[PDB]
């Protein structure tokens, strides 16, 4: 998949 | 202007390029407004600083000095002028396996060393891998990092989705190092292809894909790189390779017949270098305060000058 920035996330279980 | 630093242009809390007035050395200064942080944030900020002070590795961004005022915390950091691996990948598409291996040996050394110091990074990603002027890796951003013990699974499910181990998307108390091992697999994939192995239109797609744990192997990828990826990107955390296992892998050591990758050995401290000490004495410091600053690992102005003279 294309390289792109994602936001950091404190709680990935949601 | 702040302490012994002349502040120059913004390069990124604001990050400003600066010059250390006494040594003339270039540094990156993080300027952080404390006033508008909450207790939780404040707490994590002290933790991040404590962690940065412990880490001393050639492929980890070095902390030189901590300056505090009522309203502002300044972190004086090593400056990596090559920018992020992320933007390097966008500019060059990808790395040939030989270049990828040069970066990835430095990445793995750095992270395995964090683990030796009982620190998990938790946000390993292309944007957090910086490049210095000589195109060496400098790992940055310990904002999600924590200390760990083996007698303790960790509790907080922080990361960046495309790099995050599937146990983190789940509710699952986890062994910290193993989370960084997964993220390293994703990095390896992105250095050699220039693309991410797990993504989708939205995060629900991304999630599903990460949890399936299936990713596509492009036809140009060598058999060795493919087999290495299989040791990182394993759904069950307890059968992901260890970083010490992974250091001995064939892909890691192609062209390094005589120099297998092995765990980094932290150099003994040298707090009494005659050359640096003399220079500082003629700047007006005394040996007594150099000793107290260095032995106390104070990261004050004295310690910073001593460090900057050796850089």
């Amino acid at each position: 998949f294309p390289l792109k920035r994602h936001d950091k996330v404190d709680d990935l279980s949601k | 202007h702040i302490g012994n630093y002349r502040l120059l242009k913004t390069i990124g809390a604001k990050v400003k390029l600066a010059r250390h007035i006494l040594t003339g050395k270039e540094v990156a200064v993080k300027i952080i407004d404390k006033t508008q942080l909450n207790s939780s944030s404040l707490q994590k900020l002290f933790r991040e600083v404590r962690i940065m002070k412990v880490l001393n590795h050639p492929n980890i961004v070095k902390l030189f000095e901590v300056i505090e005022t009522e309203k502002t915390l300044y972190l004086v950091m090593e400056y990596a002028s090559g920018g992020e691996v992320f933007d390097y990948l966008v500019a060059h598409g990808w790395m040939k396996e030989k270049e990828a291996r040069a970066k990835f040996r430095q990445i793995v050394s750095a992270v395995q060393y964090c683990h030796q110091k009982f620190i998990v990074h938790r946000d390993l990603k292309a944007e957090n891998l910086l490049l210095d002027a000589d195109m060496n890796i400098k790992i940055a951003d310990f904002g999600f990092s924590n200390e760990f013990t083996f007698g303790n699974k960790l509790d907080t499910f922080c990361g960046s989705p495309p790099y995050a181990a599937p146990e983190l998307f789940q509710g699952k108390k986890y062994d910290g190092p193993e989370v960084d091992v997964w993220s390293l697999g994703v990095i390896l994939y992105t250095l050699v292809s220039g693309s991410l192995p797990f993504d989708g239109q939205n995060l629900k797609e991304l999630r599903e894909r990460v949890l399936r744990g299936k990713y596509r192997i492009p036809f140009y990828m060598s058999t060795d790189c493919e087999n290495l990826l299989k040791k990182f990107l394993i759904l069950n955390p307890s059968k992901r390779g260890t970083l010490e296992q992974i250091m001995k892998d064939r892909w890691m050591n192609v062209g390094h017949e005589d120099d297998e990758l092995k765990p980094y050995v932290e150099p003994l401290p040298d707090y009494k270098d005659p050359r640096r000490t003399e220079l500082m004495v003629s700047m007006g410091y005394t040996r007594e305060e150099i000793q107290d600053s260095l032995v106390g690992q104070r990261y004050n102005e004295v310690m910073a000058t001593y460090l900057l003279l050796g850089y």
